[PDB]
């Protein structure tokens, strides 16, 4: 079985810090392209970041410079260093597999809640 | 330069062809006037000093990629083409040239001769070239030279068809590497007509001085380039 | 067969132009690679196997008393392997071609109506190619000097139809190749000729060029006319310093005679006792 | 920026009827870099189609994508009760990694 399991969410005050951790089973993330996708309440999906199997990490401007994505080869678990939080950052954060061959995302995780409120 | 740009068929992006261009004079003014290139990007070199600067060696890297994948040819920019097939250094002092060739590199039944490197083990160090068609071990089971699950061929073929859109049309790309380490690579430099019975400043094969340049009826041996007098000062020079 | 090569009067071979500059009725001295004059080598070709690998060192003057084209090419490089990038010289019937690549080197390559075309077997990893003009009482003479100065390889040629005769002949620049790689070793190879086999009568010279200075005289047209070593004899030193062949009768300063530092001795007060 | 526009925003149809969704890009996409998803309330998005024509693993053949350039369209030959949910289209640009998603379409039981 190949599935992802997000973790590390919770309630955080504005300006706080977090680190999401979603593990992978049946797939080696180091060899694949990997992205974070969140869903604001009652809104469409907003792409957060993508990390290449080559290591290059790119971000959307709404989250650029504040966040940092990393990867641990010893545990096959994803990271997304969450920092400098503002209110609309409250969303359900999915990390999901990029198929390669450009533009497809099949294997999604169940989703974890992140709430940014005082 | 023409043989690289006007070649019939280019090598694919993964096995891009490196041609050493040296011991000749550059004519980059044609490339700007060409106006037939879809992409004309020069990062480390500006056109003002480009045509009148000397470099140790210049190499002609040429290949064929897709329209959407032209943009990854940029220092700092990475991706599926700029990490596994050909990576520019982030200090890329040079030019990036690309143009559409859906006329040549597109067959009605599907031009599957231009391939890339889709999935490589790691990223590439500078001046590293992965031409290995080694079957990927994408799991734990070793690949005994045979295809199957967790055993894939690291080279996939482009779907070049004429019906495809702008981004899938074959865009022929030529990159001329500019580097300096002896200066056998120069530009036009403009060979200006000489004068007579006037002491002026001259540039004869890299030699400069002031003195009248008049007719002379001496016959010197062909191999010797220029002469000198008793006081070692130059007295004559051969114009090419 | 190992044999200490004989030596004879090499006379005044190997004198070459420093550069492409014309000079007239003047004398210029250059501190470059030069071979000693009247120096210490005359080879022979007489089952019998003589393939000496002479390291290139700082300079080699490789002449060739050759007729009917036995000498074909030499092997150049540092290790002469596909691990490094090597240099090779061949002169086929069509042209003269110099290459830089990584081929397979046959240990004993030779030639054999002909319908047998076995000249090469494969070409794996090449990076650049080069093509040049076709170069082609002893009647035939061919002179060649090998230099790698700042990574530039130069070949000089001369052919003047004439106890080995004493004479002068300048060496004329043809091609400067900026190889940019070191050269330290080379070896000469030959070819097999068939009219029960006969070996042609020929001999090759090997000297060695080391840093010294000469006195190059140029005629009114710009031809190297004479040459003298700076440190051949006191007469040579005299002409070298005074900058003239026609040195008059007189006493001249040449240099200072050093003493040789025989060894270094250092003495201190010390204490010695075998302590158990 | 290549904005994806979905149409309609709401499509109320009965089970067994054919659903048709159109996702139009603001620019001519390079030969169908489109990914298609199923998202149900309280559940993560589920990919169906990649390349705007090829179905993924475990995807019923009743779904079929079609499109090129700017316009890309889903056809659902038969609507089933488990298919009724919110739907997003997705594209990929190259120079920015633009994972732009469409506004969405809510298909309801009629
Ligand atoms: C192609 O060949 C023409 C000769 O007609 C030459 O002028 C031109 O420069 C060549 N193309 C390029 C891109 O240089």
């Amino acid at each position: 079985e190949v599935q992802l399991v997000e973790s590390g969410g919770g309630l955080i005050q504005p300006g706080g810090s977090l680190r999401l951790s979603c593990a992978a089973s049946g797939v080696t993330v180091s060899s694949n392209y990997m992205s974070w996708v969140r869903q604001a309440p009652g809104k469409g999906l907003e792409w957060i970041s993508l990390i290449y199997s080559g290591g290059s990490t790119y971000y959307a401007d709404s989250v650029k410079g504040r966040f940092t994505i990393s990867r641990d080869n010893s545990k096959n678990t994803l990271y997304l260093q969450m920092n400098s939080l503002r209110a609309e950052d409250t969303a359900v954060y999915y990390c999901a597999r990029e198929l390669d061959i450009v533009g497809a995302t099949d294997i999604w995780g169940q989703g974890t809640m992140v709430t940014v409120s005082s | 330069f023409d043989e690289v740009f006007n070649a019939t068929r280019f090598a694919s992006v993964y096995a891009w062809n490196r041609k050493r261009i040296s011991n000749c004079v550059a004519d980059y003014s044609v490339l700007y006037n060409l106006a037939p290139f879809f992409t004309f990007k020069c990062y480390g070199v500006s056109p003002t000093k480009l045509n009148d600067l000397c470099f140790t060696n210049v190499y002609a890297d040429s290949f064929v990629i897709r329209g959407d994948e032209v943009r990854q040819i940029a220092p700092g920019q990475t991706g599926n083409i700029a990490d596994y097939n050909y990576k520019l250094p982030d200090d890329f002092t040079g030019c990036v040239i690309a143009w559409n060739s859906n006329k040549l590199d597109s067959k009605v039944s599907g031009n599957y001769n231009y391939l890339y490197r889709l999935f490589r083990k790691s990223n590439l160090k500078p001046f590293e070239r992965d031409i290995s068609t080694e079957i990927y071990q994408a799991g734990n089971k070793p690949c005994n030279g045979v295809a199957g699950f967790n055993c894939y061929f690291p080279l996939r073929s482009y779907s070049f068809r004429p019906t495809y859109g702008v981004g899938h049309q074959p865009y022929r790309v030529v990159v001329l590497s500019f580097e300096l380490l002896p200066a056998t690579v120069c530009g036009p430099k403009k060979s200006t007509n000489l004068v007579k019975n006037k002491c002026v400043n001259f540039n004869f094969n890299g030699l400069k001085g002031t003195g009248v340049l008049t007719e002379s009826n001496k016959k010197f041996l062909p191999f010797q380039q220029f002469g000198r007098d008793i006081a070692d000062t130059t007295d004559a020079v051969r114009d090419p | 067969t190992q044999l200490p090569p004989a030596y004879t009067n090499s006379f005044t071979r190997g004198v070459y132009y420093p550069d492409k500059v014309f000079r007239s009725s003047v004398l210029h001295s250059t501190q470059d690679l030069f071979l000693p004059f009247f120096s210490n080598t005359w080879f022979h070709v007489i089952k019998r196997f003589d393939n000496p690998v002479l390291p290139f060192n700082d300079g080699v003057y490789f002449a060739s008393i050759e007729k009917s084209n036995i000498i074909r090419g030499w092997i150049f490089g540092t290790t002469l392997d596909s691990k490094t990038q090597s240099l090779l010289i061949v002169n086929n019937a069509t042209n003269v071609v110099i290459k830089v690549c990584e081929f397979q080197f046959c240990n004993d390559p030779f030639l054999d109506m002909e319908s047998e075309f076995r000249v090469y077997s494969s070409a794996n990893n090449c990076t650049f190619e080069y093509v040049s003009q076709p170069f082609l009482n002893f009647k035939n003479l061919r002179e060649f000097v090998f230099k790698n100065i700042d990574g530039y390889f130069k070949i000089y040629s001369k052919h003047t139809p004439i106890d080995l005769p004493q004479g002068f002949s300048a060496l004329e620049p043809l091609v400067d190749l900026p190889i940019g790689i070191n050269i330290t070793r080379f070896q000469t190879l030959l070819a097999l000729h068939r009219s029960g086999w006969t070996a042609g009568a020929a001999a090759y010279y090997v000297g060695y060029l080391q840093p010294r200075t000469f006195l190059l005289k140029y005629n009114e047209n710009g031809t190297i006319t004479d040459a003298v070593d700076c440190a051949l004899d006191p007469l040579s030193e005299t002409k070298c310093t005074l900058k003239s062949f026609t040195v008059e009768k007189g006493i001249y300063q040449t240099s200072n005679f050093r003493v040789q530092p025989t060894e270094s001795i250092v003495r201190f007060p010390n204490i010695t006792n075998l302590c158990p | 920026e290549i904005v994806l526009t979905q149409s309609p925003g709401t499509l109320s149809l009965s089970p067994g009827e054919r659903a048709t969704l159109s996702c139009r890009a603001s620019q001519s996409v390079s030969s169908s870099y489109l990914a298609w998803y199923q998202q149900k309330p309280g559940q993560a998005p589920r990919l169906l189609i990649y390349g705007a024509s090829s179905r993924a693993t475990g995807i019923p053949d009743r779904f079929s994508g079609s499109g090129s350039g700017t316009d890309f369209t889903l056809t659902i030959s038969r609507l089933e009760p488990e298919d009724f949910a919110i739907y997003y289209c997705q594209q990929y640009g190259v120079s920015p990694p633009e994972f732009t998603f469409g506004p969405g379409t809510k298909v309801e039981i009629k």
